[PDB]
RNA sequence: UAUCUGGUUGAUCCUGCCAGUAUUAUAUGCUGAUGUUAAAGAUUAAGCCAUGCAUGUGUAAGUAUAAAGACCAAGUAGGAUGAAACUGCGGACGGCUCAUUAUAACAGUAAUAGUUUCUUUGGUUACAAGGAUAGCUUUGUGAAUGAUAAAGAUAAUACUUGAGACAAUUCAUUCAAGUGAGUUAGGAUGCCACGACAAUUGUAGACAAGUAACCAAUGAGAAUUUCUGAUCUAUCAAUCAGUUGGUAGUAUCGAGGACUACCAAGAUUAUAACGGAUAACGAGGAAUUGGGGUUCGACAUCGGAGAGGGAGCUUUACAGAUGGCUACCACUUCUAAGGAAGGCAGCAGGCGCGUAAAUUACCCACUUUCGAAUUGAAGAGGUAGUGACGACACAUAUUGGAGGGCAAGUCUGGUGCCAGCAGCCGCGGUAAUUCCAGCUCCAAUAGUGUAUAUUAAAGUUGCUGUGAUUAAAACGCUCGUAGUUGAAUUAAUUACUUUGAAUAAAAUAAGGUGUUUAAAGCAAAACAUUAUGUUAAUGAAUAUUCAAGCAUGGGACAAUGC
RNA sequence: UGUACACACCGCCCGUCGCUCCUACCGAUUGAAUAAAGAGGUGAAAUUCUAGGAUUCUGAGAA
């Protein structure tokens, strides 16, 4: 979805999530006016190592 | 100046405030296009102001100048992609005899009225309010949108 | 004064509001070496920028050419 | 202003940074080292906002602590080390190798390389002089000092060096007939062969320059940094490859 | 303290200059050492940036250089005898640039019996007179109050009959 | 002097001239700051002390009501008017008073015998409201 | 929108002012559905402060038998971790205010061949020694402070000595190449002082790490200095004696009357010196403008100065530091009466002052700074609360007025030259179009009146651009210096003009972009149905810009040529 | 023909004196108060130099 960031030095994969209506990080979700789409930003912290460590 | 922000005006009031030729002047743009008040009026009045500034800046300047080519067809492209301007008009003199009525028959209450979706210009602003109107994708609720060309055709209802 | 000059050049400072310049004059301490002996008041004499010399002296003169005179030869 | 200042103001950084105005009241100031405030791009900035590898200053300590940011071919550790000319920039867990280039817009751009070519760095002599004991040295933009030199290189001059070994592989006379690439003002980016080197007895060096195209402009001895011989380059410029389109082509272009 | 600002001067058109900030260390100076002669007082004075400056208070010994024989030697000072300055210098025997001094050429003249073989008590006549009279002339040229030391130099042919007919 | 390098003497008479402007010097010589009970202050307080009724001029009849206020700032003594109908009964004494100019007129102006000043306030909101 | 209108008269044409008008910005009256954005104790008192917080910092890598290590865990040089303490670094940055300040500061510009640290970066130059000190233990004083006394031990990357073998300073003489220009970087001779690359640290994350000097960068930085540029005032016309210069020295990081000794009489001024005023910090900029201009700028950002008033100093690379110290003046607080600390022009808040200005909130998650460092702090910064200062979009009701200027009533009830209205002309003496009310409609509208001030109107401050016979205004007349202006004419600078160089952003203009429009922001996506790709995506060329300074083409009009 | 009258010469208008109010000037009073420069007297304090060596460290020297 969107674009793709492959980030090994933080062991990270970001996406913007665009909504069309533990490793899982969401920030930054907000819809449109008037309801249907909603857009947002993923973090893919994969092993579970990097989500604690990398992590605020 | 404290805000590092930007803030601007968008409308004027008139220099003399009381004058029987104005004030019916306003009145029948109000009942034609079903306008709240006359600030509605003065923005459109400053809007036109800043674009017939503009031409008339590069019109004193040479035919050929880079300046006067960069921003005359700057000018010119936002003008037909708002729809005001038709594509025939290409020279810059016919921005100087636009009138206020060609900006306000753009407006989104405006075209919804005339393409028959409502009844009266005022039905037309209590449609575009209720969250009813759709252009394109998004739904609208501010009556003063000015549609371009490419979403004109793009008007439905919710 | 001794091994020193003052010079004064006069320029022209242009007012924008009335598009029209005003005659001006500045007063430069600078210092005369003795290697130009036939200096005097009224010469047309070039400097150049050295360092601190005095509390004001900070030109040197580098060439001068004499002008008319005026029956008061005042050499340096 | 009782000594040296350590903060740095958003709207004070150095414009081609383009850091957005209400993004925040400060900005990074580089750490001193080899390249100037105004011609050096914090490795932060890279990071951050070149590369979105990190999106705070919180996440790009966690990259560069991690040892993990080749700059020429020692490793650097500080979040604010001033990344200037050429000067390579090595990322060896993601495979990929840049090289801080300017381009028309007065801008840093990284330049991406292959392995080989990301080996070598050029760097323009700025002064040479003879040290105590009648030992000659000369100093790079990058501000490298380098022991004994071909008495060949003078000052305004430019030599390849070898990053793994610190040697000179191969060095280009500051002639009449050879490639620069301005690095000063309004020529920011710009690479042309030079044509002409007027000297004024007093002040400066003026130099006027023919570019690629035709084109034609002049610039201050200063700003030129000679990248080869006879119109040859020893660098892959970048993408617009130092021709500045003027003006009516860039907005057409955008427009597109 | 001692102020080195032009602020509280007066302007080339002799008007008065208004006072807008208070005195500043980069501004500063100190109390001048007028180095006597005497029994050897150094002091270490911390100047800006951490550098420090040798402030000799009193001195008796000193380096001084003959320029024809190209030889440099450690000599005692007897007297001051001149100072183009102020004569208040010569009473009290203060060591300071340019004074003409009296030192004894006693390691100039044994360094002369094993490097020639002879003995001084063509060289200028006075240059002779001072040798025998024990008391030869010669000019400081370190500044030591600030370098902490009497550098200088056994006063030739030109210098020597210039400073000679001041006396 | 229209000539080229004549820039001295325009310059200097536009100074010279400039002096002779009746309300152009009012507002620069130092008399805002010692001749004006208000100052530059748009509103004064003050304390009320006497209740006034000043005659009008001679093509008018009647008598112009007012009161005469302590400033506190200053200390000067003035009058002021009690705007619209019935508005002295509402004002007591040794009251603090908001006291707020008039129009210029020629001067004076609406209680007519010289009254520059009108009463906004009684302590309270309005001497309108009220 | 390059705009005017009422008022001198029986009436007319003028000069001319008063008033009206619009816009900003400060206060205030009345009034108020929302969302976005947003100023906010500057003006008066740089006046005074209760209370709370605003500067601290530990990794494997300086020192830790804490009698700390039931808490991982075991332990013969100290197992990972480790409170306090010694040592190192920092509190000289950031934050607040505008009192001082008139060529001072500041802006552009140029120099440092006249100075230069800190940090960071690139280089260069004995199989291990000596004492004592804190935290620790013990005994204590004082009402008390961030109060302090003795003794007994114990470590170093604290303090020293010491092999490992030059560098840098001063002086004298000398051989001399880049640079526009240097007895210049540099070499040689002799001499003095100084003198090293921890007698250092990780078993674990040889690799590190650390340390002393010296070169160079950082450094178009800091600091001094060059040229040009400021508001009003002549009821301020003469000012200056370290003042102006010279020599020698002293001091300083350094030039320099910065200071000292001797010498000479110089320096500035009608092109406004020296004085006086400012309700004066300078600039980028702001308000309003057809063009020209006028007014403002305490306050985003840059530079300067200050911490109640002066003054004097300590530490250090950087301070004449005040969330450091000492003394004097004026205050404030505790007290056991003996004594003691404290400086909100830091963030909240309180008193006073005034027309005039907000919570004694939460958090380091954003930006970034400091630190022994990926982790700790940060009233910097962010979020929240008050907020008709302002700006934008948007529902369905208030504010002022109804004689003219000026859109709107020759409607009805009271009032009777009274009360009053009235910015100006004026209306009111009983039949008021103007008072007080009722009804109606006039303007704007979530805004609308009032008061003071800026701007336009004002061609009523004039360069564009005024008037001088009679409206105000040609010296009684002539001579005259500075100043201003100067006939035609010719086949080295300056001025003028054209292009540039170089020059902080924010702001202004302007390019793109559907924040649902818009004010905004500089981002988001248009489509690729997007990880792929346009893509190494946008950063408007973003242009300015006056007065100086630098370069370039031309020499008509001009000044000094000589 | 002149006019400063237009309620139109029963017009208009000038000055002194008497009453009330307001603004500013001179004025004996070595008037008074506040603020800032100048000279001089006394002069804390910290630095620089000089004398001192209580103490403590080595077995006279150093601090």
């Amino acid at each position: 979805t969107r674009n793709l960031i492959v980030n090994p030095l933080l062991c990270r994969k970001q996406v913007v999530v665009d909504i069309y209506h533990q490793t899982i990080v969401l920030n930054g979700f907000v819809t449109k006016y008037g309801g249907g789409k909603t857009s947002g930003f993923a973090l893919i912290y994969d092993t579970l190592s990097a989500l604690k460590k990398f992590v605020p | 100046g404290r805000c590092l922000r930007n803030h601007s005006i968008t409308y004027k009031t008139p220099k003399v405030p009381y004058e029987r030729e104005r004030f019916d002047a306003e009145l029948k743009l109000v009942g034609q296009f079903g306008l709240k008040n006359k600030k509605e009026i003065q923005r459109v009045h400053y809007m036109l102001g800043h674009m017939r500034t503009i031409a008339k800046v590069m019109l004193m300047k040479d035919a050929k100048d880079p300046k006067r080519l960069l921003e005359g067809a700057a000018l010119l492209r936002r003008l037909h992609n708002l729809g005001i301007l038709p594509r025939d008009q290409n020279k810059l003199e016919f921005v100087l005899a636009l009138k206020e009525e060609n900006l306000l028959e753009r407006r989104l209450q405006t075209l919804v009225y005339r393409k028959g979706f409502a009844k009266s210009i005022h039905h037309a602003r209590v449609l575009i309010r209720g969250k009813m109107i759709k252009v394109g994708k998004q739904v609208v609720d501010v009556p003063s949108f000015l549609v371009r060309v490419e979403s004109e055709p793009l008007i439905q209802l919710a | 004064m001794k091994r020193t000059i003052i010079v004064r050049r006069d320029y022209f400072h242009y007012v924008s509001k009335y598009q029209r310049y005003e005659k001006r004059h500045k007063n430069i301490a600078v210092h005369c070496s003795p290697a130009f002996r036939q200096l005097k008041e009224g010469d047309h004499v070039v400097i150049g920028q050295c360092r601190p010399l005095s509390k004001t002296v900070r030109f040197n003169v580098l060439k001068f050419t004499s002008r008319g005179t005026g029956d008061k030869k005042q050499f340096a | 202003a009782r000594g040296p200042r350590h903060h740095l103001k958003r709207l004070n950084a150095p414009h081609h940074w383009m850091l957005s105005k209400l993004g925040g009241t400060f900005a990074p100031k580089p750490s001193h080292g080899p390249h100037g405030m105004k011609e050096c791009l914090p490795l932060i900035l890279i990071l951050r906002n070149r590369l979105n590898y990190a999106l705070n200053g919180r996440e790009v300590t966690m990259i560069v602590k991690n040892r993990t940011i080749k700059i020429d071919g020692k490793i650097r550790t500080d979040t604010r080390y001033p990344v200037g000319f050429m000067d390579v920039l090595s990322i060896p867990r993601t495979k990929e190798n840049f090289r801080l280039m300017y381009n028309t817009k007065r801008r840093f751009c990284l330049v991406p390389l292959t392995a080989e070519q990301a080996k070598f760095k050029l760097c323009k002599i700025e002064k040479r002089v003879l040290g105590t004991g009648a030992i000659p040295y000369i100093v790079t933009h990058d501000g490298r000092t380098i022991r004994y030199p071909h008495p060949e290189l003078q000052a305004n001059d430019t030599i390849k060096l070898n990053l793994e070994t610190g040697k000179i592989v191969d060095f280009v006379k500051f002639d009449i007939g050879n490639t620069a690439m301005m690095i000063g003002g309004n020529g920011m980016g710009r690479v042309g062969v030079i044509v002409k080197r007027e000297v004024h007895p007093g002040s400066f060096e003026i130099v006027h320059i023919k570019d690629a195209k035709g084109n034609t402009f002049t610039t201050r001895l200063n700003n030129v940094f000679v990248i080869g011989k006879g119109t040859e380059t020893l660098v892959n410029l970048p993408l617009d490859k130092g021709i500045k389109k003027p003006l009516l082509q860039q907005v057409n272009e955008t427009i597109k | 303290g001692i102020t080195r600002d032009s602020r509280h001067k007066r302007r080339a058109t002799g008007g008065k200059k208004n006072s807008m900030q208070k005195k500043k260390k980069n501004t500063m100076g100190r109390q001048p050492a007028n180095t006597r002669l005497g029994a050897i007082r150094v002091h270490d004075v911390r100047c800006r940036y951490g550098i420090i400056k040798r402030r000799a208070l009193r001195l008796e010994n000193g380096n001084f250089s003959w320029a024809s024989q190209s030889i440099t030697k450690g000599t005692k000072i007897l007297n001051v005898v001149y100072n183009a300055s102020d004569n208040d210098f010569v009473r009290t025997n203060t060591l300071v640039k340019g004074a003409i001094i009296e030192i004894d050429p006693a390691p100039f003249r044994l360094w002369f019996l094993k490097f020639y073989g002879k003995d001084i008590a063509k060289f200028d006549e006075a240059l002779l007179e001072g040798f025998q009279s024990g008391r030869v002339l010669a000019c400081i040229s370190s500044r030591p109050g600030q370098t902490g030391s009497v550098e200088g130099y056994i006063l030739e042919g030109k210098e020597l009959d210039f400073y000679s007919k001041k006396i | 002097a229209r000539g080229l390098h004549a820039a001295r003497k325009m310059l200097a008479q536009r100074r010279a001239n400039k002096w002779a402007d009746k309300e152009w010097k009012k507002g620069k010589l130092v008399t805002r700051y010692k001749c004006n009970p208000l100052g530059t202050a748009s509103h004064a307080k003050g304390l009320v002390q006497e209740k006034l009724g000043i005659e009008t001029k001679q093509p008018n009849s009647g008598i112009r009501k007012c009161v005469r206020v302590r400033l506190l700032k200053n200390g000067k003594k003035i009058t002021a008017f009690v705007p619209r109908d019935g508005s002295l009964n509402y004002v007591n004494e040794n009251d603090e008073v908001l006291i707020s100019g008039f129009g210029r007129r020629g001067h004076a102006v609406g209680d007519i015998p010289g009254v520059r000043f009108k009463v906004v306030c009684v302590a309270g909101v309005s001497l309108w409201g009220l």
